[PDB]
C-alpha cells in the first residue's frame, strides 16, 4: 500500500532501516474538513440514524471517521452518488468514501 | 477481549481489572437483556453466544450495583456517593472520550461497545480476516498543525493555571477595594506570558 | 623483591584482628573542623592517614599523596547483627541445639552428607543444594539427638530481629525476641567439627564473628572529603554515618553506666543497629534509605561497590589510550605484507622510548639535533635521574653532547619500529596484528592489498587504529607472537586465510593462460617489477613471426616456485573431465612422466608442478586464493613463513603488472546474448507461466492433492515456488552456455575473483522469483499486493515474479517487487549483527578461562580437568592440514619424489 506514497528505495542503512521514511514526489497529505456539515450531508443523503433502527443481515453500516452513524440499503449507490456529488464540485476533495462487500 | 472460554472482557485505562462485558453495558444505562443482544447484531450464533455470556453475569446486576462493582476497582472510597462519583467519572472520562463525556453519552457509547464485541466474535468464528496494522487506511500522519496544537493546550493550561494563582494571591493581599476599582489593570497585572514562551521554546 | 598474588582467600574478620590491625580508638565525633585540621580522638585522625595537604601522617608519617591510609575501630557497646550474614545466622539457628548447640543430626547422616560434601566441593550450586538439604533436614527435627531438649522456632524478622516462638505453661505462643548477645551465646558453642556441615570454615569464618563487636573505620582515603566549589568541605555519607555511629555508640554506653531503665536502653539499641545496618547497606531490604543532609539516600558501602561504574565492572572499559591514532586506509601493494605506512605527522607524534646505548648512540645525537620538526627528530629527553625535557630550539644545540649512556630519548616514529594496527568491530583473533613502519607523506595508513581479507576491510572510507607499544617487553611480543607473517594459516579451518583477491586471481589467470606469450621487453620489465632477483633469461619458448623471442607465461611464472615444489590438483576451470582422466591416468602410472609428454597432453582446467615447474594448467582461486589455496599451503607447511610471504609479496606484483599492461575491462557489451539465446529464455518463460497458470486452473476447481505438511494452499505456493526456481536456473544454464570464456566478466566469474554465476544470470537473462521470509510477496491491499492487479489472482506474474533482465529493463510493478526484496535483505543484515555479536560475547564469557597446561591438559580455572590431551590428539588447529593431524597422503608422495628424482 505504501505505492505512490512512501518511496520505496530512500531509507537509512542501520537501527534506522525501514523505521524512516520519505514521501514520494506525488504524495499529497490532508487537512481537515468541518465534520459536522459532513455529518449533515450523510444524514440528508437518506441514511436513517441508528437510535431509529438497528443494524441487520440486510443493512448497510456506514461509519463516518470511524465511528458509526446509521444504516442504510443499497450502499453501492450511495457511494456511487457520493462519488459523482464529489467530481461534480459539490463537496470538497478531502472526501473519500469506500465499501466492502464482505 | 474474548477468552479462551468465551467470556467477554473490558479493559478500561483507568479501572486496574477488566470487567465483564454485560457489567459494563448495564453501567452504561443499557439493562434490558434483550436489548445488550440486539445492540450487537441479529447472527443466531451471535444471540446464543451473548446468551451464554448474559448467564454467565447470572443477572447478579440487573439495573444497579454494577456501578457500585465498578467502585469496588477503582479504589473504592467507603461511600455509596464516593463509589458512585468515581464509577460515573471513569465511565464519563475513560470510556470512548471521543463518544462525548457527558452522562447523556454514555447510551450512545453502549453502541459503540456492541459493535466492538461484534467485530470480536466475528473474528472469533472466522467470518473476517485479522486487520493488518501497517495498512495505511488504518495509519494517519502526525503534522506540525497538530503537534503545535497539543503542546498549545499544554502551555495554556499551565497559564491558566498560573494566572489562577496570581489573581487569588493578590486579591487576598490587597483587599477588595483595589479589584473592583479598576478591573482591566486588575487583570492585566496577572498575565506573566514568559511561562507559555519559555515553555513553547524550550519544548 | 616484587612478587605476584597468586591466589585471594575470603573469610570473616574476627575482633582481635581488627583490634590489633587498627591504630587508633576513635571515640569523639569530630569533623574536619574549622581551621581544616584533623581533630584528636575524631573520625579523620592523624593515625587514620592524612589527604589534607600540608601535614604528616601519624601513624606512618607520610604526607597527603604518599601516605596510603591506615584503619581504625569502634568499640560497640553491644554486639549488633550484620545485616549481610543476618538469612546465614537466622539459618544457623534453626539447624543447632538451643542448649548444646550441636548440630541436631544422627552421625551416620553426618557421615554420609560428608562424603557428598567432599566430593562435590568445587561444584558451587551443588554445594549450595547440599547445604540447604542438611539445614531442611535439621531444621524440621525438633528433639535434639544429643541433649533430647526441646528446640522452640525460631522465626526471623526482616531486616535483623529474630523471635524465639515459645510455649507458655498454658501452651499459649508467644515470641521471644532473641537479643544479639543472646544469638552471641547461642554461635559460640557449636564446635568446630560441625561448621563444614553448617556450611562454614573453622578457620576464616567463625560464627561468633558474624555479630559485630568491633567496627573497623575505613581510612580517610577511603572516605575522602571532596569539598565544594564554595569551599564548604562536602564531607563523605561515610563519614557522617560514622558520625552518627560514633554519636549513638557514645549515647548507649552513658545510659548504660548510669542504670537507665531497659527500654531506653533496648531504644538505644536498635537505633545503633539501625544505624549501623544503613551504614553497611543503604538499601538494605525492610530498611528505611537514611537521608543525605540535601534529603537523599546517602551512598554507603554496600552502594560504593555493587555500582556498574564503581570498582566492579567499573574499571573495566575502554578509555583513550596513550599512543593511538585513527585515519581513513588507501591501498597499496608496493610494499610487502607485513609493512604499513604511516603518515608523517603521525609519525611526529608517536614517539617511542629508546634507552641510549653505545651502538646506537650517534643516531639518537643527530634526531635530537634535528629536534621536534624535521621527521627524523625528537620530542622529549630524559636525563638519568628523571627529568624530562622538551628539545625544542632554544637547548635544541646541547642535549646533545651532553646525551651519553644512561639517558633516554623519545624519537619519531622511523622505518622498522613495530607497530600493532586495529579495524573494529574486532570479531576474530586476526583482528589486531602488528606491522613495520614505513613513513610516508599524504594522510592516510597505506594497507597492503593480500592483507585485507583477515582485516575484512574495503577501501570505502574505512577507518583504523594503531596502537605503539612503549616497553621492550611490549616491543618484542609485539615482533614474535604478532606479525603479520605467522598468521597466513587461519586457526578457525586449518586453511589460509592471506591471499590474493581480486586482481591476483584474474591477472594470474591472465598470464597462465593457454596460448599466451610475452616478448622480451615484456619479460624482463615484470620480472624487475616483481623484484624477483634474476639475470640472465630462460631460452625462449617459440620465435615470433618476423623472428622476435617469445616467452609464455608457465615458464615466467615457474620462476617464482622453489626448486623442488611437486603438486596436481583439479581448478575450478575443468569443464571436459576426459581430459584430467588422462592427465591423472599417467600421472598415477608414472609418478614422473617425461615434461615432453605432458606438453601434449596440457589442460588449463587441470594444474601439474614439477620440480617448481608450470606443467599445465593456469591459475585461479585454488592457487593462493582467500581460502584452498593450496600451493600457498604447501610453501607455508613445507619451506618455513618467511619464503612463503616472499613467494607472496612477488606473486602479487608480477600479476598486478601484467593484468595492468595487458588491459582488463569491462562494459555493457559484456552481457549481450546473440537473438536465438533471447528466444530460448523467452519460450522458457512462457512455458513455466503457463504451467503455472495450470495449476492456479487446477487448484481453483478442486483438483489438487495436499501433502500432509501442508494445507491445500500451502502445497500451491510450495508448487508454484519450485516451478519458478527451476524455470530460472534453465534460463540462467543457457545464459551461461552461450557466454563464451573471451567475456571478460565470464572470466572473473570463473575463476572465482569476483562475482557468481548468479550475477551473469539476473544480469543477462532473468531476475527471478522476489521472496519475502522464504514466501511469496503477499503484503500489500486486500487479495492483491499492488493495485493495478485483479483481486484474488494467485499468477507467478502478480505476486513477484519479474521476467526482466538487468540489460533489459524493469517494468514499475518489477521495480516495486524489486525493492520489497532489497528492503528485506538489508533489513536481515541489520540484525543478525547484533545476534551474532551477543552470542559471541556469551561464549566468550563462558570459555575465556581455559588453556592448556604444561603436560597437556585442559582445565577449568576452579580446577576441573575439561579434556585430557587438548582436541583428543594434542595438534592445533592451526598447524593441522585441513582437519586432519597428519596427511599422510602427502608426505607419502613428496618424500618418494624427492628420494626417487
Ligand atoms: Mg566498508
Ligand atoms: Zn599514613
Ligand atoms: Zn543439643
Amino acid at each position: 500500500t505504501h505505492w505512490g506514497r512512501i518511496c520505496p528505495t530512500e531509507t537509512p542503512e542501520g537501527p534506522n532501516c525501514g523505521l524512516v521514511k520519505n514521501l514520494a514526489l506525488m504524495a499529497q497529505i490532508t487537512t481537515a474538513v468541518p465534520e459536522e456539515e459532513i455529518r449533515e450531508y450523510l444524514m440528508s443523503l437518506g441514511i436513517v440514524p441508528i437510535e431509529v433502527r438497528r443494524p441487520d443481515p440486510t443493512l448497510w453500516r456506514v461509519y463516518l471517521n470511524g465511528v458509526l452513524i446509521g444504516t442504510i440499503e443499497d450502499g453501492k449507490a450511495l457511494v456511487q452518488r457520493i462519488r459523482q456529488d464529489r467530481r461534480s464540485g459539490k463537496i470538497s476533495d478531502v472526501i473519500n468514501v469506500a465499501y466492502y462487500e464482505d | 477481549e474474548r477468552r479462551k472460554d468465551g467470556i467477554l472482557y473490558v479493559d478500561i485505562p483507568n479501572v486496574p481489572k477488566p470487567v465483564k462485558f454485560v457489567y459494563v453495558m448495564r453501567a452504561l444505562g443499557l439493562e434490558r437483556d434483550k436489548d445488550i443482544v440486539e445492540a450487537v447484531g441479529n447472527d443466531p450464533e451471535v444471540q446464543q453466544i451473548m446468551f451464554d455470556n448474559l448467564e454467565d453475569a447470572s443477572d447478579i446486576t440487573t439495573q444497579q450495583e454494577a456501578l457500585e462493582f465498578i467502585g469496588k476497582l477503582v479504589a473504592p472510597g467507603q461511600a455509596r456517593e464516593y463509589r458512585l462519583k468515581r464509577a460515573e467519572y471513569v465511565i464519563d472520562n475513560n470510556l470512548l472520550p471521543h463518544m462525548g463525556v457527558s452522562p447523556e453519552d454514555r447510551i450512545k457509547k453502549a453502541y459503540y461497545l456492541g459493535m466492538m464485541a461484534l467485530k470480536v466474535i466475528e473474528l472469533s468464528l472466522g467470518r473476517r480476516p485479522e486487520d493488518d496494522k501497517d495498512h495505511y487506511a488504518n495509519k494517519r500522519l502526525r503534522l506540525a498543525g497538530d503537534l503545535l496544537k497539543d503542546l498549545f493546550r499544554v502551555a495554556f493550561s499551565q497559564l491558566v493555571k498560573d494566572i489562577q494563582y496570581q489573581m487569588t494571591k493578590t486579591y487576598q493581599r490587597k483587599g477588595d477595594k483595589y479589584t473592583f476599582g479598576n478591573i482591566h489593570r486588575f487583570i492585566r497585572n496577572s498575565i506573566r506570558p514568559d511561562v507559555l514562551t519559555e515553555r513553547i521554546e524550550h519544548a | 623483591m616484587k612478587k605476584v598474588i597468586g591466589s585471594i582467600e575470603f573469610g570473616i574478620l574476627s575482633p582481635q584482628e581488627i583490634r590489633k590491625m587498627s591504630a587508633v580508638e576513635v571515640t569523639v565525633p569530630d569533623t574536619y573542623d574549622d581551621d581544616g585540621y584533623p581533630i584528636e580522638g575524631g573520625v579523620m585522625d592523624k593515625r587514620m592517614g592524612v589527604i589534607d595537604p600540608g601535614l604528616r601522617c601519624e601513624t606512618c608519617g607520610g604526607r597527603a599523596g604518599e601516605c596510603p591510609g591506615h584503619f581504625g575501630h569502634i568499640e560497640l557497646a553491644r554486639p549488633v547483627i550484620h545485616v549481610g550474614f543476618a538469612k546465614t545466622i537466622y539459618r544457623i539457628l534453626e539447624s543447632t541445639c538451643r542448649e548444646c548447640g550441636r548440630i541436631k543430626l544422627t552421625d551416620e547422616e553426618i557421615e554420609e552428607y560428608m562424603k557428598k560434601i567432599e566430593l562435590a566441593r568445587n561444584r558451587r550450586s551443588e554445594f549450595n543444594e547440599i547445604i540447604k538439604e542438611i539445614h531442611k533436614k535439621a531444621k524440621e527435627r525438633m528433639v535434639c539427638p544429643h541433649c533430647g531438649a526441646p528446640q522452640y522456632p525460631i522465626k526471623f524478622e526482616k531486616p535483623t530481629i529474630y523471635w524465639e516462638i515459645r510455649k507458655d505453661e498454658q501452651g499459649n505462643e508467644y515470641r521471644h525476641r532473641l537479643m544479639p548477645t543472646e544469638v552471641r551465646d547461642w554461635l559460640e558453642k557449636i564446635p568446630d567439627k560441625d561448621l563444614p556441615l553448617l556450611g562454614l570454615d573453622p578457620e576464616k569464618s567463625r560464627p561468633e564473628w558474624m555479630v559485630l563487636t568491633v567496627l573497623p573505620v575505613p581510612p580517610v582515603t577511603a572516605r575522602p572529603s571532596i569539598t565544594l566549589e564554595t569551599g564548604i568541605r562536602a564531607e563523605d555519607d561515610l563519614t557522617h554515618k560514622l558520625v552518627d555511629i560514633i554519636r549513638i555508640n557514645n549515647r548507649l554506653k552513658q545510659n548504660i553506666e548510669a542504670g537507665a531503665p531497659q527500654l531506653i536502653i533496648e531504644d538505644l539499641w536498635d537505633l545503633l543497629q539501625y544505624h549501623v545496618t544503613t551504614y553497611i547497606n543503604n538499601e538494605a531490604p525492610g530498611v528505611p534509605p537514611a537521608k543525605h543532609k540535601s534529603g537523599r539516600p546517602l551512598k554507603t558501602l554496600a552502594q560504593r561497590l555493587k555500582g556498574k561504574e564503581g570498582r566492579f565492572r567499573g574499571n573495566l572499559s575502554g578509555k583513550r589510550v596513550n599512543f593511538s591514532a585513527r585515519t581513513v586506509i588507501s591501498p597499496d601493494p608496493m610494499i610487502s605484507i607485513n609493512e604499513v605506512g604511516v603518515p608523517v605527522e603521525v609519525a611526529m607524534e608517536l614517539t617511542v622510548p629508546e634507552k641510549v646505548t653505545e651502538f646506537n648512540i650517534e643516531r639518537l645525537r643527530k634526531m635530537v639535533l634535528n629536534g621536534p620538526d624535521k621527521y627524523p627528530g625528537a620530542n622529549y629527553v630524559i636525563d638519568p635521574e628523571g627529568r624530562r625535557r622538551r628539545i625544542m630550539d632554544s637547548n635544541k644545540e646541547t642535549l646533545a653532547n651532553q646525551l651519553d649512556i644512561g639517558w633516554t630519548v623519545e624519537r619519531h616514529l622511523m622505518d622498522g619500529d613495530i607497530v600493532l594496527f586495529n579495524r573494529q568491530p574486532s570479531l576474530h583473533r586476526m583482528s589486531i596484528m602488528a606491522h613495520r613502519v614505513r613513513v610516508m607523506p599524504y594522510r592516510t595508513f597505506r594497507l597492503n592489498l593480500a592483507v585485507c581479507p583477515p582485516y575484512n576491510a574495503d577501501f570505502d572510507g574505512d577507518e583504523m587504529n594503531l596502537h605503539v607499544p612503549q616497553t621492550e617487553e611490549a616491543q618484542a611480543e609485539a615482533r614474535i607472537l604478532m606479525e603479520v607473517q605467522n598468521h597466513i594459516i587461519s586457526p578457525r579451518y586449518g586453511g589460509p586465510i592471506i591471499g590474493g583477491i581480486q586482481d591476483h586471481i584474474s591477472g594470474g589467470y591472465l598470464l597462465t593462460r593457454e596460448g599466451a606469450y610475452f616478448t622480451r621487453d615484456e619479460v624482463e620489465q615484470m620480472l624487475m617489477f616483481a623484484g624477483v632477483d634474476i639475470t640472465e633469461l630462460p631460452e625462449p619458448d617459440k620465435y615470433d613471426e618476423n623472428g622476435n623471442p617469445l616467452w609464455s607465461g608457465k615458464t615466467i611464472f615457474s620462476l617464482l616456485l622453489p626448486e623442488d615444489l611437486t603438486v596436481w590438483y583439479r581448478n575450478k576451470l575443468c569443464d571436459e573431465p576426459e581430459r584430467c582422466e588422462a592427465l591423472e591416468k599417467l600421472i598415477e602410472e608414472k609418478l614422473m612422466p617425461d615434461p615432453e609428454e605432458v606438453r601434449k597432453l596440457a589442460y588449463d582446467g587441470f594444474v601439474y608442478i614439477q620440480n617448481g615447474k608450470l606443467l599445465s594448467g593456469a591459475i585461479d582461486k585454488k592457487a593462493y586464493g582467500r581460502e584452498d589455496g593450496i600451493i600457498l599451503d604447501l610453501i607455508v607447511r613445507e619451506y618455513g613463513v618467511e619464503r612463503a610471504r616472499q613467494f607472496l609479496d612477488q606473486v602479487t606484483k608480477l600479476t598486478i603488472w601484467v593484468i595492468t599492461h595487458k588491459g582488463f575491462t569491462t562494459g555493457i557489451d559484456d552481457e549481450d546474448l546473440p537473438e536465438e539465446a533471447r528466444d530460448r529464455i523467452r519460450e522458457i518463460i512462457r512455458e513455466a507461466e503457463e504451467r503455472v497458470n495450470k495449476l492456479i486452473e487446477a487448484y481453483k476447481r478442486g483438483e489438487l492433492e495436499p501433502l500432509p505438511g501442508k494445507s491445500l494452499e500451502d502445497t500451491l505456493e510450495s508448487l508454484i515456488m519450485a516451478v519458478l526456481a527451476e524455470a530460472r536456473d534453465n534460463a540462467g544454464a543457457v545464459a551461461e552456455k552461450y557466454l563464451g570464456m573471451d567475456n571478460h566478466t565470464v572470466i572473473m566469474a570463473k575463476t572465482g575473483a569476483r562475482g557468481k554465476i548468479l550475477n551473469i544470470t539476473q544480469m543477462a537473462a532473468l531476475l527471478g522469483q522476489q521472496s519475502i521470509r522464504g514466501k511469496r510477496l503477499y503484503r500489500g491491499f486486500r487479495g492483491r499486493v499492488l493495485s493495478h492487479f485483479k483481486p484474488g489472482d494467485l499468477g507467478a506474474r502478480a505476486k513477484g515474479f519479474v521476467v526482466n533482465s538487468y540489460k533489459s529493463g524493469l517494468t514499475p510493478q518489477e521495480y516495486f517487487f524489486h525493492a520489497m526484496g532489497g528492503r528485506e535483505g538489508l533489513v536481515d543484515t541489520a540484525v543478525r549483527t547484533a545476534q551474532s555479536g551477543y552470542m559471541q560475547r556469551r561464549l566468550i564469557n563462558a570459555l575465556q578461562d581455559l588453556k592448556v597446561e604444561y603436560d597437556g591438559t585442559v582445565r577449568s580455572p576452579e580446577g576441573i580437568i575439561v579434556q585430557f590431551k587438548y582436541g583428543e590428539d594434542g595438534v592445533d588447529p592451526m598447524k593441522s592440514w585441513r582437519g586432519k593431524t597428519v596427511d599422510v597422503d602427502r608426505i607419502i608422495v613428496r618424500t618418494l619424489l624427492k628420494m626417487r628424482g
